[PDB]
Formats: C-alpha cells, sequence, structure tokens
C-alpha cells in the first residue's frame, strides 16, 4: 500500500509503472527507471513539478511538444505522460521514455574512449542534429549530460526544455540569466546576448563536446561568461572586427576588441594524440564567427566521418516545425492549461 | 562499451 518514494519524494506512477529505481537528477527533473507493466519493459520516467514558475512551465511545454512530434533513432522519444485527471489536481508531470544506460558526462568522467568510439559518437550526434535542424529547430543546450547512451553504444539526444523553432528572429529574453547547471558549451554569441543567432550555436556546442571526448576535460570551462570568453580567446586567438559582426552589445563589443592580443594555439598542441582529421573537423566547428562555422550536412560529409556517412539513411523532418503560439509571453496559468491539453491524449479514457 | 560492432547503426554501415 502507498505510492512508491524515490530519494525522499513521491513518484505516483502506479499501477502501470512499478519497482522504481533512482537514476539521477538535472536542474529541473528527477529521473528514475521503472517497470512498464503494459509493455513489459523497463523505462525511464522524469518527474517535474513546474507549475509555480513561469520558466519551468516553459521548459516543460517545449520539451513535451517537440519530443512528441520528433521521431528519430538518435533522439529520445516520449512513450507516455502521467498527470492528474483534473487541472486543479495536477502538480506534477511524469514523462516516460525509453530507458538508457548512461550519459556522456558520466562516461567521460572516468572512462577512456578509443578514436573509433569518438568517431561513431560524433557521427550519431550529428545525425540527430541533422534531423533537429531540418525541422527548423534549435536545441540550444547540447552538452555531455544530455547525450544518452545505451549499452550497444546507441546515442540519443535528450533534454529539449530549451529548444526553440529557429524563428530566424525572435527575442528570447531572460534565457541568459536563467539558471542552468553548466554554460561551458554555449557559443560566444549567445553568451554575449546577440539576438539573431542561428543553428550554428548547436554546432559550437558539438565542437565543445568533441574536444571533451578527445581529452576527458572541458575545453572552455570558467566561473562565468567573461572568464569563459577568456578561455575561448586564449585558444582560438583574438577575434577580428568581422568576427564580432554577431556581437551586438556596444560595450561588450568594445570590451572584446580592447583585450590584449592572443595568438591561436594549434589543436595538435592541445590534443597531441588525436586523429588529425578529428582536429580538422574540430577546427571547423569551433570558429568564433558563427557564419563561418561548418553546418551539419557538410560536417557529416567530413573525411573524419566517412566510414559512417550515408545520406540515404540520415533522415530529415518532412516539413519544418512551426510552433503553435508564443510561449514566452504567457502567464504560468495559461502554460499549465496548454500542458494539460498537450498531455490529455495519454489519460486512461481519452 | 563493446566494440561498436554490436551497435545496429554501425552494423548497417558495415554493408
Ligand atoms: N531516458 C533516459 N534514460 C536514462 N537516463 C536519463 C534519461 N533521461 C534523462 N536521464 C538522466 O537524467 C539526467 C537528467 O535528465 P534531463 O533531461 O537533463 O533533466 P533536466 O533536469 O530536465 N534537464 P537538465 O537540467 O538540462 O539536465 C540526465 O543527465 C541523464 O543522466
Amino acid at each position: 500500500a502507498g505510492p512508491e518514494m524515490v530519494r525522499g519524494q513521491v513518484f505516483d506512477v502506479g499501477p502501470r509503472y512499478t519497482n522504481l529505481s533512482y537514476i539521477g537528477e538535472g536542474a529541473y527533473g528527477m529521473v528514475c527507471s521503472a517497470y512498464d507493466n503494459v509493455n513489459k519493459v523497463r523505462v525511464a520516467i522524469k518527474k517535474i513539478s513546474p507549475f509555480e514558475h513561469q520558466t519551468y512551465c516553459q521548459r516543460t511545454l517545449r520539451e513535451i511538444k517537440i519530443l512528441l512530434r520528433f521521431r528519430h533513432e538518435n533522439i529520445i522519444g516520449i512513450n507516455d505522460i502521467i498527470r492528474a485527471p483534473t487541472i486543479e489536481q495536477m502538480k506534477d508531470v511524469y514523462i516516460v521514455q525509453d530507458l538508457m544506460e548512461t550519459d556522456l558526462y558520466k562516461l567521460l568522467k572516468t572512462q577512456h574512449l578509443s578514436n573509433d568510439h569518438i568517431c561513431y559518437f560524433l557521427y550519431q550526434i550529428l545525425r540527430g542534429l541533422k534531423y533537429i535542424h531540418s525541422a527548423n529547430v534549435l536545441h540550444r543546450d547540447l552538452k555531455p549530460s544530455n547525450l544518452l547512451l545505451n549499452t550497444t553504444c546507441d546515442l540519443k539526444i535528450c533534454d529539449f526544455g530549451l529548444a526553440r523553432v529557429a524563428d530566424p528572429d525572435h527575442d528570447h529574453t531572460g534565457f541568459l540569466t536563467e539558471y542552468v547547471a553548466t554554460r561551458w558549451y554555449r557559443a560566444p554569441e549567445i553568451m554575449l546576448n546577440s539576438k539573431g543567432y542561428t543553428k550554428s550555436i548547436d554546432i559550437w556546442s558539438v565542437g565543445c563536446i568533441l574536444a571533451e571526448m578527445l581529452s576527458n576535460r572541458p575545453i572552455f570551462p570558467g566561473k562565468h561568461y567573461l572568464d569563459q570568453l577568456n578561455h575561448i580567446l586564449g585558444i582560438l586567438g583574438s577575434p577580428s572586427q568581422e568576427d564580432l559582426n554577431c556581437i551586438i552589445n556596444l560595450k561588450a563589443r568594445n570590451y572584446l576588441l580592447s583585450l590584449p592580443h592572443k595568438n591561436k594555439v594549434p589543436w595538435n598542441r592541445l590534443f597531441p594524440n588525436a586523429d588529425s582529421k578529428a582536429l580538422d573537423l574540430l577546427d571547423k566547428m569551433l570558429t568564433f564567427n558563427p557564419h563561418k562555422r561548418i553546418e551539419v550536412e557538410q560536417a557529416l560529409a567530413h573525411p573524419y566521418l566517412e566510414q559512417y556517412y550515408d545520406p540515404s539513411d540520415e533522415p530529415i523532418a518532412e516539413a519544418p516545425f512551426k510552433f503553435d503560439m508564443e510561449l514566452d509571453d504567457l502567464p504560468k496559468e495559461k502554460l499549465k492549461e496548454l500542458i494539460f491539453e498537450e498531455t490529455a491524449r495519454f489519460q486512461p479514457g481519452y | 562499451l563493446s566494440s561498436l560492432a554490436a551497435s545496429s547503426l554501425a552494423k548497417r554501415r558495415q554493408q
């Protein structure tokens, strides 16, 4: 009797889902593994309790809307969603997904990867991203901890709470001052708050992830965005005025152009034992100027990935996504209503 | 983390 508890808090997913086991937490959800008694298989279930904060509601609605509409081998699916039968009773949302074994953050924390693993993982990240971007969506928060792996080295991108249609404009305010667990994978233009950034921000993130697979260390850590820029410039060298084309804040632009000159550090000096083709691709992803970054299609065609490259089996969305309304200018009560309606179809009865 | 040989995608590319 009673609903199961995990590390101290209720997990009300029975009777369909039973035998809960803790997996971990992010900044926003707690994730457990569970036995699905309908499909007779173990699954993952992320609990979120977002309805007291506008931004939590935002993350929840975005991830639900986008993932329910994506279908790709290298992107996590949503199998089911549990929440109370009435909007008033609804305080928590349970997102059920395919169960994965680990993520790239934990793996890299202690485990060495061969050049072949690195190559295969990078390929899968990019195959996933090709689909995301083809749907005219930006992930915006790619990092090792939301690259899931199973035991057969299958990789799946998750954690779409910050994903947005690449509405080539749109002003997403608050995004930069909002809490996240790590900012180490963010492109320099987004850290500097340049409205009008593009798909290239994701490519930058992937570049940071590749660097980390090569060395088991983050390439641009830092206590904050200014310190992070100091790491970035220390390796890529000083930017030109043309590089700062996408840096729109006046003082930030002048600050950057005022700094002491920095020479580029060759990639093979930092990564002395890496495949030289990996370093060439890395060099093309981690370019300061967003418009000169290699895009995802050309990246998949890079000589480093030629052994897995196959455009006959790298599927895209049949049509670009177009978000229903605008979620950033909605009260949390409305966002809750939209979440209720978006999850209605999984209710026992519907 | 086996040889990627057991991964289905890598297996599809092994053709
Ligand atoms: N389907 C899954 N299978 C196995 N592990 C998962 C799964 N989904 C999430 N996890 C793990 O739980 C952690 C957090 O999930 P995540 O989706 O990032 O939740 P979050 O707090 O909403 N987002 P974030 O704060 O950016 O990490 C991940 O880093 C994974 O380690």
